């Protein structure tokens, strides 16, 4: 299912 | 601005406010983690406002299945 500010990101 | 897409209201029971959130899943920053609903047109549901654990939310971002929201999963599709 596509999410949003669901990874940790740099 | 609601037209970024984060600061909505998502559904009926909505408690998200940029004036009152604060982060509660691991990898929020200044922003609610969303999850998109197939339901018609399609729309996108705060995580938390449907009650989704940290695991079950990570679980379905990780996968493929499409996801319905609490207030359509009961809808019949055609
Ligand atoms: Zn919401
Ligand atoms: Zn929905």
């Amino acid at each position: 299912a596509r999410t949003k500010q669901t990874a940790a990101k740099a | 601005s609601p037209e970024f897409g984060y600061w909505i209201t998502c559904c009926p029971t909505c408690d998200v406010d940029i004036n009152t959130w604060v982060p509660f899943y691991s990898t929020e920053l200044n922003k609610p983690a969303m999850i998109y609903c197939s339901h018609g047109d399609g729309h996108w549901v705060h995580a938390q406002c449907m009650d989704l654990e940290e695991r079950t939310l990570i679980h379905l971002s990780e996968g493929s299945n499409k996801y319905y929201c609490n207030e359509h999963v009961q809808i019949a599709r055609a």
